[PDB]
């Protein structure tokens, strides 16, 4: 009665998203970007060379200063780099050698990290007497910390294996606010270029946008067929998108409430590990599971360039804020950068 | 064992709710208004354009 | 029918025939007093020939058709000739003596009160509880679907269905109760008639009447005497109970084989390893009896669980409140290990309504012999300096092969994620047979350590690196019992217990190791 | 068979009873010497049975 009533209406109200979505639905972005011209072949050169992890490398993440880097190793390890000068900033070993995740904090002071240990790492480079100390141990989450981003010296959101996003005050080392609705682990998230908002990829094939300011999600988008792995914003901010173990990519726009585009090729197999925009966002830089690191054209859709300069799985990579330079480590012990 | 799946339910019903209480925009716009951002910020993009080796900072200079 | 029971018994001792046996006696009652006097013979011929061997199948062979006898000639010589029989092992080694000792005082039981053992031990089994002498021996199966075989998992099902009923049972119980002593001088359909016409109240105020004098009459000297006097008690009962005539009659009321009411089994699912789920189960003078199906990996899982619950209950005993726990192993290395040790394991309950779930109905009323493996007590030490010793019973492990069980086991994080090696002290005493242990201490670049079962030894798998680059890997087996392991800080190594994933730790910078109510069971 | 160790042990003991138990003993090492009923006090190079 109640619940089956409540049931049929779950399942009248998803039509009417969507046969919402559907009345949008007008030209695809493939017949509008028939027109302009191709952007050609990216061909990418490897410029500098990571070396010093000693086992896989788990995640990186560029600092807004476009020059420092954090990476997170399976060695246990969390290194910052200048890329310009190749020179390790800071070699911190971790507590617990299942670190997943590191985020350069946007002003540089702070580093976060986390893994299986259910706990988000927030670490100081400027010191009191200059060493790297631990400055909080956001505990709390029930699953592998997957992912977070700082919103400050003082606020950060991760996500976590228990299908739950949190924001937390890194004074009080507490969950300021709880994003709870995924029904899978929530492999990553990103935060917008408004800090008001952000979205976020789950192994239950469907990303969600959540507003950081009041902690609801506001829309839901689907289509593909395996886990999301990772997920990021468009430069500007109004779409984002989304790799999937299903070797395929999809683009989401915010006020389209729908997928855009899709980008996958029968050659392509393999799920795709992360996914990262140019500052202009014409390309997409998404890294796979065959050692490959493809370059799309991110209107046209097609597969303008691979960077292959990798032995093993190109597990995670980034772009500079100014765009300059991508950074892409991999499973093979050694982080690349390219132009 | 329906307070739970009630109490799961609502929330589902009212989550819906929220994402169907949305003033969507056309598709067609949606592109446009990328396309013509990329159009815009397509200069500022070293990564689509190759800029000078002078302006590279990993091929030109050692010294920073 | 002589020859084939002496037969069927020659290939008895020598799977299912315990079953065979059991079944050709309970036929017609005649049976079983010639299988009685044919082991007395044979335990004679043991008590004068040798081969210790045959005691413990005879002897349990004994107790099983005594223990449902539907009743003994009042003339008949057969107990006080076994307790002659018996009584003189005496001069035999331990546990020969004390085996033969619980089996005279259970016979001692028999002459004292007959029918006294049948029904306590379906009184246990039934939860039926007198207002003073309360009894419950509950049999609560474990079973994971997808572990457990199909004929398996119908017989849990079967036994969890409620065959027998409280009214029922108090039938059966007086049935036995009034056959043991009255025998051929009373008709069972007679009274079973004059029966099933009460109500359950009265059948219990009767059945406790019953049981009380079945208890007192066993508890006097004169066994002969007090059987006597116990004939006439339940007379002078059921003379005011109503059923005058049906018993002391002058025809020769015939006999046959009261079966056993099968005891209360409830099922649970097994989606778990852990005994958090007997503690759940609680949630909704006594005994518990735990049943659970032997699969391979869950060897470890098992023991380990064991292990856990044991440390929890010390810590504060709640399960051991009001019950106390019978856990038994039922095959499906532990398997192949104790498949080969024990005949009569291997004979009868190795190889295991229908007949499977007879003989599981009967292995588990029977065996009480507790065979237990040394648990090995274990206290590690992290970078933090927490210091616990939680045990681990088939296998340890250390180095890279708990990382890459992790590495695995991780689902999600499994498909989004060479073994440098580990400069590790090892202090290990080479145990010795007279007590003189012998020291040997050693710094080696190793990088896995897996401690593996041989008081009792440790085999231990030294995985030592000479050289990194596809580490060189010169692996030794040593034997030791005490076994000290220092790590360094800057040295955590991936520490695993029983080999389950579950129990993968990492951190650690020190690892003592060192050889140490609810038993698990073997048959012989 | 060339001798090489010895060692004895008495079955009843002194208070008239049955030695029953685990017995390490430590052996002499090779007349009136091997009727001799005590053990070595060498304990810590002697062979131990």
């Amino acid at each position: 009665s109640e619940l089956d009533q409540l049931r049929q209406e779950a399942e009248q109200l998803k039509n009417q998203i969507r046969d919402a979505r559907k009345a949008c639905a007008d030209a695809t972005l493939s017949q509008i970007t028939n027109n302009i011209d191709p952007v050609g072949r990216i061909q990418m050169r490897t410029r500098r060379t990571l070396r010093g992890h000693l086992a896989k490398i788990y995640a990186m993440h560029w600092g807004t200063d476009s020059r420092l880097l954090v990476s997170a190793s399976q060695d246990g390890k969390l290194i910052i780099w200048d890329s310009y000068t190749t020179n390790k900033v800071h070699a911190i070993p971790l507590r617990s050698s299942w670190v997943m995740t590191c985020a350069y904090a946007p002003s540089g002071n702070y580093v976060a990290c986390g893994g299986l240990d259910n706990i988000c790492s927030i670490y100081n480079l400027k010191t009191r007497e200059g060493n790297v100390r631990v400055s909080r141990e956001l505990a709390g989450h029930t699953g592998y910390l997957s992912c977070c981003r700082f919103l400050d010296d003082n606020q950060i959101v991760t996500s976590s294996g228990d299908t739950t996003c949190a924001l937390w005050d890194i004074e009080t080392g507490q969950q300021t606010t709880t994003f709870t609705g995924h029904t899978g682990d929530v492999m990553s998230l990103s935060l917008a270029p408004d800090t008001r908002l952000f979205v976020s990829g789950a192994c239950d094939a469907s990303a969600k946008l959540w507003d950081v300011r009041e902690g609801m999600c506001r829309q839901t988008f689907t289509g593909h067929e395996s886990d999301i792995n990772a997920i990021c914003f468009f430069p500007n901010g109004n779409a984002f998108a989304t790799g999937s173990d299903d070797a395929t990519c999809r683009l989401f726009d915010l006020r389209a409430d729908q997928e855009l585009m899709t980008y996958s090729h029968d050659n392509i197999i393999c799920g795709i590990t992360s996914v990262s925009f140019s500052k202009s966002g014409r390309l997409l830089l998404a890294g796979y599971d065959d050692f490959n690191c493809n370059v799309w054209d991110a209107l046209k859709a097609d597969r303008a360039g691979v960077l292959a300069g990798h032995d093993n799985r190109v597990s995670c990579l980034g772009v500079t804020d100014d765009g300059m330079a991508v950074a892409t480590g991999s499973w093979d012990s050694f982080l690349k950068i390219w132009n | 064992n329906n307070t739970a799946s009630i109490a799961q339910a609502r929330k589902l019903v009212e989550q819906l709710k929220m994402e169907a209480n949305i003033d969507r925009i056309k598709v067609s716009k949606a592109a446009a208004d990328l396309m013509a951002y990329c159009e815009a910020h397509a200069k500022e993009d070293p990564l689509l354009t190759p800029v000078p080796a002078s302006e590279n900072p990993f091929r030109e200079k050692k010294f920073f | 029918t002589e020859d084939r029971i002496q037969h069927a018994l020659e290939r008895c001792l020598h799977c299912l025939n315990c079953w065979s046996l059991q079944e050709l006696v309970s036929r017609d009652p005649g049976h079983f007093l010639i299988l009685l006097e044919q082991i007395l013979q044979k335990t004679r011929e043991v008590q004068e020939k040798g081969t210790y061997d045959l005691l413990a199948p005879l002897a349990l062979l004994f107790y099983s058709t005594v223990l449902c006898t539907p009743h003994f000639p009042p003339d008949s010589d057969l107990l006080l000739k076994a307790a002659r029989t018996y009584h003189r092992f005496l001069t035999w080694p331990v546990p020969y003596c004390s085996i033969c000792q619980e089996l005279l005082t259970f016979i001692d039981a028999e002459l004292k009160a007959p029918g006294i053992s049948y029904q306590r031990l379906v009184r246990a089994e039934q939860g039926l509880s007198t207002r003073s002498h309360r009894s419950s021996t509950v049999t609560v199966l474990l079973l994971n679907p997808v572990e457990v075989q199909a004929e398996f998992l119908d017989v849990a099902d079967k036994l969890s269905t409620p065959g027998p009923s409280p009214h029922s049972a108090y039938i059966t119980l007086l049935l036995h109760a009034f056959q043991a002593t009255f025998g051929a001088h009373c008709d069972l359909s007679g009274l079973h008639r004059r029966l099933q016409s009460k109500t359950l109240a009265e059948l219990e105020a009767i059945f406790t009447e019953t049981a009380e004098a079945q208890e007192l009459a066993s508890g006097i000297g004169d066994a002969a005497e007090a059987r006597q006097w116990l004939r006439t008690k339940l007379q002078a009962v059921g003379e005011k109970a109503g059923f005058p005539g049906v018993l002391d009659t002058a025809k020769p009321g015939k006999l046959r084989t009261i079966p056993i009411p099968v005891a209360r089994c409830y099922t649970y699912s097994w989606n778990q390893d852990s005994f958090d789920i007997l503690q759940e189960i609680l949630l909704k003078a006594s005994t518990l009896r735990v049943v659970v199906f032997g699969s391979d990996r869950i060897s470890g899982k098992v023991a380990r669980a064991y292990s856990n619950l044991r440390r929890l209950e010390n810590n504060r005993p709640l399960l051991t409140r009001f019950f106390k726990l019978q856990f038994f192993y039922v095959p499906v290395d532990i398997s192949h290990y104790l498949g080969m040790l024990d005949p009569w394991y291997e004979r009868n309950v190795l190889g295991l309504l229908p007949i499977l779930a007879d003989m599981l109905l009967y292995y588990c009323r029977f065996a009480a012999r507790p065979v237990l493996l040394q648990v090995y007590q274990t206290e590690l030490t992290f970078i933090t300096g927490e210091k616990t010793t939680e045990i681990f019973i088939h296998s340890l492990e250390l180095g890279h092969s708990a990382a890459t069980r992790a590495i695995k086991a991780s689902g999600p994080g499994s498909k989004r994620l060479e073994a440098v090696p580990l400069t590790l002290q090892i202090i290990y005493s080479k145990g010795a047979i007279s007590g003189r242990s012998r020291w040997s201490n050693m710094e080696k670049l190793c990088t896995s350590v897996n401690l593996s079962k041989a008081t009792e030894a440790l085999t231990l798998n030294l995985t030592e690196v000479v050289k990194r680059q596809f580490n060189q890997i010169s692996t030794s087996q040593i034997k030791v019992d005490k076994v000290q392991i220092i790590g360094s800080n800057s040295c955590p190594f991936a520490v695993c217990l029983d080999q389950d994933e579950r129990k993968i730790l990492q951190s650690v910078i020190r690892c003592e190791v060192s050889p140490c109510c609810l038993p698990i069971m073997t048959f012989s | 068979a060339q001798l090489l160790y010895y060692v004895n042990l008495l079955l009843i003991d002194h208070r008239f009873l049955l030695r029953h138990g685990e017995y390490v003993l430590h052996m002499w090492q090779l007349n009136a010497d091997k009727l001799t009923s005590a053990t070595n006090p060498d304990k810590e190079n002697s062979m131990s049975i």
